[PDB]
């Protein structure tokens, strides 16, 4: 039991450290690729209606 | 100076041996 | 003594870090620092701003082959 | 009193013991693996802007891909990629899931832990180096041959060094284990030495040390990893 | 005379306090070995931070196992005494 | 008490790994493979198909 | 003679030597970090800040290995195992 | 006092040394191999795969070492020679 | 034999040994620290003032380890733990 | 009143854990200097590859020899030991 | 077995294991500190003069240490703690 | 038990550690001059001729110690001084 | 026994120690001041005269703490502290 | 029992703790110091006939410490202090 609350204490200070210094860069880190994977298929997209365009106009 | 660099340099650049402060490819590059 | 290209001492800053050239000093090739300076003591000193230098120490002779600012200002005593 | 090993819910079958609490501990981590597992099969896509499980499964293949891509051609080696990953995430599970807050007295001053890290048991690591030993030692086989194979290795890359190539083959697989072993057992020591303080001290140390064991868990992942890869590597050439 | 036990465990004690004083040493001095490497790697060079951390915890892979594997042992000596009669 | 010899779990243990083992092997490295080689593939098409606008409409005039 | 007096010597002798090992390693592997250290920031001053992520990490090791022998001392001081 | 007793404990301290020198020489000895490696790796992106061949020829040798010592210790403390 | 005779003795040892490998690695650690000083001050007499900053952290650490070990002597000869 | 073969062969045995400690740190820290050397000399001359070696092994076959020797030695005292009544 | 004959033993052992301790760190720190300042005065000899203030710096780290470990060995041997 | 017991202990115990003293002095001696070996054979490959001349002295002063201690270790050994 | 068995026994070993330590630090310190002493007067031949003021410093610095350990080995073998 | 045995046997550990320690120093001071001169000589052929004068003061520094340790360990098993 005491050393139960203890333990407790200390995994609250381990998880008041993971969320407040951890969690944000490894979050950006996640954010960061999902938004270039995002603009990929963007510029992915945008590019097929180029061409799309490009031929319209040409012939 | 050169020839010296390349003689003891790896030449991939796009008796008594000289020292070089650093290595002897930096110099090669400069 | 040494012919620098005669002199006692030749004081200069490579990319390695500042260098002291005495008579006998090993074979050399090196890059002196972007702002270096050189001072050649001879039997008063000589004070010199080389930018962009090469310096090349031989059996017999030294040949000394914003930055330029700095150097300006170290050959002057203001570093 | 600090009751080193002493394995719970241990039962017998056909004349073999079994460490309950360590098949357990495994079988939580792989329920855990799984999930994860179909978690990403569920959510997997090409064209979406992928998950936050995608994301990490994606840079685990990276990683493990990248390491043996450089060591041996991936063509050559392609069955090394699962492998390595999957020991990758065991590992790293079996670890991090040890810094739960699973620790209470034994009712009489002794620490139990309700979930132990499989690792420090040495029939898990055993298990695995092992497996690690026996699959890249058959892959040297295929690649060289039966007979072929154990020539390379005992002479090795000079041949005057016959010997210690022997010994260093036999020290592939427990130097893989007891690594291992040694990196979560002590884990398991050092925290039930800081249960012997008092709670309104015991805080702070466990706490300490249990936010540097997950790096070390991490750590320990990735250089088992790392090594089979290397291994395979090794025993696959010429 | 006295209980063998005794002798036993403080030989036991000797003997572990031994094994984990040159772990300790090895590893420690490996590792500062292996992050003067890394560190003036990092230094030379900032562009190869991301190619130097793979071989770096290869050789504290290869280092810091040492010292573990002794810690075994040394947990083989102490908590299960061999020859503890 | 020696801790060291090996038990039964060892197998146990074996078993549960492969397990995962297989999944990972069908259901995780596969389909994330294949989803890497189809974004390389889209990088590449994308710049191809930029390139080829380009040279299109300059061709078409 | 009692025969915990013989555990507990041994004990204290079996701690001594883990914490001098552990000095010695951690005050060896930490000068050699920092001398590492110290040489890149001599060489450019513009490294100091990436510098400090491999030094953290490499006292991150060594010092955790001189802690965990911090603890088994203790163990062993303290809680003598086999103490009987 | 039974001479078995005294045999074993000073066949435990044996071992203690024979692991003790081989966790030292093989923990520096690799340490300083990883060194030369990591340098390599730094000054030249593309030696990986060259300088792994020499350096597990030079662990090869450094762990080798290590590892017999370890056997001796099985013999040391798990059939120690001379018990009686 | 006086029970706390083998105890004190042992203590002694142990906290011998203890000072020992502390003052090993302290005086390895700080003059490795200092070596790097040394040279980064020779080579860049401006860095002087950029050197001190991480030298200090490095002895810090050399120093730490050090005396922790001297608390743990004291501990061990002053008032021995297991004493009867 | 005791035994004085068990004196001897604690003794004994305690001399060989010596001779295989220090053997072992040799051996271990020598080879480990001679193959960063190797090393480095591979890394800067990758055709020196076969060149290194005859200095290389030069230098690994005295430090193995040593290291033998000393395991030559243990084997005397720990199977044959001297002194022994 | 007067019990003070075994705290002297114990203790004198323990200020000899304090002596070694010392001098090895006390010898390998001044020894590579001065391979630190050898070698900054003949790349640069006119920096001797500016290179003593961070050597003495470094030997004060290192002979401190050395001196402490003496200071106590006093203790071990001349007013012994836990003496009858 | 017999004097001669004790006495062919310590003589053994003795044996070992000039064994072990000699063994790693000669280790390490031999592998940094390899080291600086090899490393002049990389550099300059024709310079090997000349190189072995000064190696070899250095090998000499480092053997010779190993060996000069190896004949202590017989006297120690098979004709131990004091024994009765 | 005699007491005085055990302290001079105590006090031999404690010397042995001292003499241990003081010469590894004194032989691996002089031999890193020598090898700083050589690479210096194979780089600047004419600074010979200026590396011999710090060389003779820093040996000085280390020959002292080897030759201190003398002075208080002859203690603990002539003049055993705590002897009855 | 008699008193000189165990007196004998101090002497012989102090006497092996002294061989080993110079045995250490000597092998590793001199490889360092011939680390030194075989890289000397290996960048100025010709400069060997200068780097034998500083490398000789060298040897000569690390040898006679372990000479001095030798000397020592003649007297400590041949005429043993305190032996009565």
């Amino acid at each position: 039991m005491s050393i139960f609350i203890g333990q407790l204490i200390g995994f609250a200070v381990i998880a008041f450290i993971i969320v407040k210094w951890v969690v944000p860069p490894v979050r950006t880190l996640m954010r960061n690729q999902q938004e270039a994977v995002r603009a990929a298929l963007a510029e992915s997209a945008e590019a097929a209606k180029k061409l799309a365009d490009a031929d319209a106009m040409h012939a | 100076m050169l020839t010296e660099l390349a003689g003891a340099s790896a030449l991939d650049h796009p008796r008594t041996l000289y020292s070089f402060e650093p290595d002897p490819e930096t110099l090669f590059d400069a | 003594d040494l012919n620098v290209e005669p002199a006692t001492f030749v004081f200069t800053r490579t990319t390695a870090g500042e260098i002291g050239i005495l008579p006998r000093h090993i074979p050399l090739v090196a890059q002196l620092v972007d702002d270096a300076m050189v001072r050649v003591e001879r039997e008063d000193d000589l004070r010199i701003a080389v930018d962009g230098g090469f310096l090349s120490v031989t059996e017999e002779t030294v040949r000394i082959l914003a930055a330029w600012g700095r150097a300006r200002l170290r050959a002057l005593g203001q570093i | 009193a600090i009751h080193v090993g002493h394995h719970t819910l241990v039962f017998e079958l056909f004349g073999m013991t079994f460490n309950g609490d360590t098949i357990l501990a495994t079988a939580v981590t792989a329920v855990i693996v799984i999930a994860l597992a179909f978690y990403l099969r569920a959510k997997v896509t090409s064209t979406g802007v992928p998950s936050g499980v995608q994301l990490f499964w994606e840079a685990l293949t990276i990683q493990m891909r990248q390491q043996i891509e450089g060591s041996i051609g991936m063509k050559i080696a392609p069955f090394v990629l699962p492998l390595s990953v999957t020991i990758f995430v065991f590992i790293l599970i079996s670890n991090w899931l040890a810094v739960l807050p699973l620790q209470y007295g034994g009712a009489d001053g002794a620490a139990a832990e309700l979930y132990k890290a499989p690792a420090s048991d040495i029939n898990f690591v055993l298990a695995l180096a092992l497996f690690v030993f026996v699959c890249y030692h058959a892959a040297g086989i295929w690649r060289r041959g039966i007979v072929g194979h154990p020539i390379k290795v005992v002479k090795g890359h000079v041949a005057f060094l016959a010997p210690i190539n022997i010994v260093e083959e036999l020290a592939k697989p427990i130097s893989l284990a007891l690594r291992l072993f040694g990196n979560i057992f002590a884990g398991g020591i050092l925290v039930a030495l800081i249960a012997m303080f008092p709670w309104y001290i015991q805080w702070f140390p466990n706490a300490v040390w249990k936010t540097f064991d997950l790096f070390v868990g991490l750590i320990q992942a990735f250089i088992f990893s790392l090594l089979t890869i290397l291994y395979f590597s090794q025993s696959m050439e010429l | 005379d006295l209980d063998p036990n005794a002798i036993i465990t403080a030989g036991a004690l000797i003997g572990g306090g031994l094994i984990m004083g040159g772990g300790a040493i090895g590893a420690g001095i490996g590792d500062g070995i292996a992050g003067n490497a890394l560190i003036s790697g990092i230094a030379r060079q900032p562009e190869a931070q991301g190619r130097l951390f793979t071989p770096f915890f290869i050789t504290v892979g290869l280092v810091e196992a040492a010292y573990f594997i002794n810690l075994a042992f040394m947990a083989l000596f102490v908590f299960a005494t061999p020859g503890l009669q | 008490s020696n801790f060291l010899i090996p038990n039964g779990t060892f197998f146990a243990v074996l078993i549960i790994f492969l397990i995962v083992l297989g999944v990972i092997s069908k259901w995780v490295v596969p389909p994330i493979s294949k989803v890497l080689a189809e974004r390389e593939a889209m990088l590449a098409k994308t710049a191809a198909d930029n390139r080829k606008s380009a040279e299109q409409v300059a061709a078409a005039q």
